[PDB]
């Protein structure tokens, strides 16, 4: 038995087509974006609208090359 | 209070050779110039003075290209003066600044800025230390550098 | 686009924006201090911090007023494009306690 709390969601491909009895299904490897944000975080930001979104603090990014 | 100066090299690896040899722009000069035959610690002392000892930090790595770090002291006060040690560590360093002193050969220099508003100009210090040499070969040849 | 935060007039979305595109520029109360500078009423800079001779190198030494201003981080990103860095003896400082946002090249 499969609930609707299983299965995760895809961050990197798009359902095109799927048959009527759901024997075949394809997929669509989608592009990248024109930001660089990875796919992952376009998804999080689109499946997240909290009103105290972060903390002032400071990234822990490398050094600028 | 003046401050005596003072900088731990923990190196994990082949540290290299100290150089504050080569005569720059004299401004607020280095009193002094040592060293340790210490075998973890490598510890370098340069007991100077300078006017405002607010802006305190220590600038290592390529002035030229554009990839330098920015190290805090550890302040003591003793009631002679200030002593000023800030611990330099090879292994957490950015990987920027081994992948290009590996792939071309440039001494990583050293410089140290005591400054604040209220002096005038030309009292604080902003002066070459010194130039550290790598030895290990540790560089991966495949990376996001 | 073309988008201008100054410490004082930071607003958020803004910020958000650029946080999204890999900048992330120092929040309300941060400025810029640099003492080894020819100016002691304002913040200025030359001429020699130019990054990029595509968008505009001078052909002659200059240099520019900027005042009470503010500075970011940068990701390692092709998309990103560094203009103008702040003085190498500059530094963040700020009203709170906060840890320096920024200091030297990095900003």
């Amino acid at each position: 038995m499969i609930t609707p709390l299983d299965v995760p969601p895809l961050d990197y491909f798009d359902e095109v087509f799927t048959s009527e009895n759901w024997m075949v299904r394809i997929y669509q490897l989608k592009k990248d974006d024109a930001q660089g944000r990875t796919l992952r975080d376009v998804g999080e930001l689109t499946r997240s609208s909290t009103k105290t979104r972060r903390s002032i603090k400071r990234p822990e990014l490398g050094l600028r090359v | 209070h003046v401050s005596f100066p003072s900088t731990a090299g923990k190196s994990r690896v082949m540290i290299g050779k100290v150089e504050p040899r080569i005569g720059i722009d004299e401004t607020v000069p280095t009193t002094i110039t040592v060293e340790d035959p210490n075998e973890v610690i490598q510890v370098n002392f340069a007991i100077e003075s300078t006017n405002k000892p607010f802006q305190n930090t220590l600038l290592i790595g390529l002035p030229n290209k554009n990839l330098e770090m920015a190290f805090e002291p550890e302040i003591k006060d003793n009631g002679k003066l200030s002593m000023y040690k800030y611990r330099i560590d090879l292994a957490k360093l950015d990987a920027a600044l081994l992948q290009e002193a590996s792939r071309s050969p440039e001494p990583i220099k050293a410089t140290l800025i005591l400054a604040s508003s209220t002096a005038k100009p030309k009292e604080n210090l902003f002066r070459e230390i010194l130039q550290l040499n790598l030895n290990f070969d540790v560089d991966h040849s495949d990376s996001s550098l | 686009i073309l988008c201008m935060s100054s410490p004082g007039a930071v607003p958020n979305t803004i910020r958000l924006f650029l946080n999204e595109l890999g900048i992330y520029p120092s929040p309300k109360g941060h400025v810029i201090r640099d003492y080894f500078s020819p100016s002691s009423e304002e913040l200025v800079v030359s001429s020699n911090h130019l990054l990029n001779k595509y968008v505009y190198n001078a052909r002659k030494s200059e240099d520019f007023v900027f005042g009470e201003s503010s500075a970011a981080l940068l990701e390692n990103r092709e998309q990103i494009v560094p203009i103008l860095n702040a003085p190498r003896t500059s530094f963040t400082e700020s009203k709170g306690k906060c840890n320096s946002w920024t200091s030297g090249s990095q900003g």
